[PDB]
């Protein structure tokens, strides 16, 4: 079928760092774009990052600088390079296949999402 | 498959010796496997080498933008020349052909009326000024504001609407401080149109 | 592959008892060989059956279209409850997502100004009679004229604008013999919007 | 590598009758559009009728009720009857595959091209 898979959540400290992956079934990514989205209880949906097939980067104003996206476009992976992690980092991050314009997404595809949790 | 829209050139730049217009090919949906596309451009069917090409542009759904401009003599839109702009990509077995022109019937001169603030706006802080422009063909008209010579910028206009004389129409609404309306002072409504003496004509507005 | 749109209830539709409001889900594109899709519709994410789906639509590009409409209740609507459109289809991977509801933000009443005809408008043969209405959120909004309680067929409004303050204006004209508007006759326009209490509000206009 | 290829033109009385025919590669006109144009000397390629996989038909007003289109979907290719014609008729006419809206045509591929000729 279609799926999208995380890896990478876990705990970790303020300060610390974590590198989340998302691997995509074959195809469904080719020549698409990939976004990082986040998720804290009670609360909705974020933007984090977003990487285009030819490699432009997207973030949102909460992660600039700390975060990084990137993308191996033959291995059908997306990274989230999270340094310098804070407090409200934490929630559950989905990986996705996005089209649209960034104001307006269209997701294809949702990852299953996994926790990433900071304490302090 | 790609798509392709082709754009007028705005209404003002065709009026005036100082502006350039031009007419814009925008290319979407090209794709990573062919991002290879050529223009060529024809005015009344006769090519010309003339247009200015800008490079391709990913936008956020992984896909190309391309645009293709062509400057234009102010006469020849003035006058009905067709435009046409010929888009050529791999993905595509024919090129795509859009032609744009200037619209086809007899021009009409736009009337201008500038209306005062209503009587029950003068309670509020700031009035509205209002410029009622009807009656012209085709709809393509530029409409701003001035006071003491200088333009005013607080002032939104509406898109021209078509009226049940095949006509069009439009209004404009300047918003000034209504301190400044009761102390008197003088605005002016300045519209462009290529129906109009001179291409423009000016009403003005004061308590 | 297939597209899909979603669009809101005409305006007139939300605002008065008499009309039924309905949301559109057209998908565009869908091919010869699997002409058949399925929708699904969800009221705040709870499934609702009353949707009526008409048969497909050959286009001229050898392509279908497919149309269901859903019918809505005013209050729904007004509430903010979200409609979303399902499209499955054998040439799609996985089924798209539509939702649609009315736009979000705080409710503001319009308000009504009306303006005669301007003095220089009374060498003519017709006048125009304007009706300011701004200030308003959401674009929603029904604008007519009447004299003597029956309707007035000779006007025409703009589309909705945005003002530099997040709300909305629009104007509206009516165009009377000059003779009407000498005559002595009062003539009103007349106002529908969700954020009015008594289901209207009117201002008249006479010399 | 011909793709369309019309046959049947010529040289016609006012008031006579003649068939066009067109036949496309195999594959190229699966589940699409097939259109007829002409082009008199000196002027510009306007439609004249087209018929869609389903089998709607539709004609220009030069032509209504005195030409009729036809297509045999299984042989890829679309036949233009021609009855009752006069001077006007004559031009070059083509068989094309079509999209988009018939106001704004585009044409995947076009045929080569066949004179009729009217004499009076
Ligand atoms: C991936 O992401 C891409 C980038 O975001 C995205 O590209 C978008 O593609 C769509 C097509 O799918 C295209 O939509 C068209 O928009 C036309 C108007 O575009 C204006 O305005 C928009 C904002 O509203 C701007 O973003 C555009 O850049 C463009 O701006 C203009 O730019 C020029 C040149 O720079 C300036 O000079 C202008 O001043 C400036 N204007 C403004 C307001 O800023 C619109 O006309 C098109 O509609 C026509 O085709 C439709 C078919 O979809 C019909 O339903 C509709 O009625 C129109 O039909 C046309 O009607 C004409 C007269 O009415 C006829 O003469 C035509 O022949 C007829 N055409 C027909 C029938 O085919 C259309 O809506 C977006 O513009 C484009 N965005 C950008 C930024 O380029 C991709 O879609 C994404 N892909 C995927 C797969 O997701
Ligand atoms: C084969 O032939 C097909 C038949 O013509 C042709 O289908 C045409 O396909 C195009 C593109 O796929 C599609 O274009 C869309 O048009 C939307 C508006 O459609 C209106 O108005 C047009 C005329 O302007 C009518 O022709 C339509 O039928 C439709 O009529 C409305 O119908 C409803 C119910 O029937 C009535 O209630 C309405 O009153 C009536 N309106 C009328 C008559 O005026 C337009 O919204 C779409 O644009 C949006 O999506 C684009 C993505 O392509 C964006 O680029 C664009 O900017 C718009 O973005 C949207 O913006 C919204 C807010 O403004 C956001 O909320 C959305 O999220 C955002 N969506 C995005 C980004 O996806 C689009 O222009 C035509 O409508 C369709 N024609 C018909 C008749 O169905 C096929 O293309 C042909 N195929 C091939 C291969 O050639």
């Amino acid at each position: 079928q279609v799926q999208l898979q995380e890896s990478g959540g876990g705990l970790v400290q303020a300060g610390g760092s974590l590198r989340l992956s998302c691997a995509a079934s074959p195809g469904i990514s080719r020549y698409k774009t990939m976004g990082w989205y986040r998720q804290a209880p009670g609360k909705e949906r974020s933007f984090v990052a977003a990487i285009t097939w030819g490699g432009l980067t997207y973030y949102a104003d909460s992660v600039k600088g700390r975060f990084t996206v990137s993308r191996d476009n033959a291995k059908n992976t997306v990274y989230l390079q999270m340094n310098s992690l804070k407090p409200e980092d934490t929630a559950v991050y989905y990986c996705s296949v996005d089209g649209g314009t960034r104001a307006d997404p269209y997701h294809y595809y949702w990852g299953q999402g996994t926790q990433v949790t900071v304490s302090s | 498959g790609p798509s392709v829209f082709l754009f007028p050139p705005k209404p003002k730049d065709t009026l005036m010796i100082s502006r350039t217009p031009e007419v814009t090919c925008v290319v979407v949906d090209v794709s990573h496997e062919d991002p290879e596309v050529k223009f060529n451009w024809y005015v009344d069917g006769v090519e010309v080498h003339n247009a200015k090409t800008k490079p391709r542009e990913e936008q956020y759904n992984s896909t190309y933008r391309v645009v293709s401009v062509l400057t234009v003599l102010h006469q020849d839109w003035l006058n009905g020349k067709e435009y046409k702009c010929k888009v050529s990509n791999k993905a595509l077995p024919a090129p795509i052909e859009k032609t744009i022109s200037k619209a086809k019937g007899q021009p009409r001169e736009p009337q201008v009326y500038t209306l005062p603030p209503s009587r029950e706006e003068m309670t509020k802080n700031q009035v509205s000024l209002t410029c009622l422009v009807k009656g012209f063909y085709p709809s393509d008209i530029a409409v701003e504001w001035r006071s003491n010579g200088q333009p005013e910028n607080n002032y939104k206009t509406t898109p021209p609407v078509l009226d049940s004389d095949g006509s069009f129409f439009l209004y404009s609404k300047l918003t000034v401080d209504k301190s400044r309306w009761q102390q008197g002072n003088v605005f002016s409504c300045s519209v462009m149109h290529e129906a109009l003496h001179n291409h423009y004509t000016q009403k003005s507005l004061s308590l």
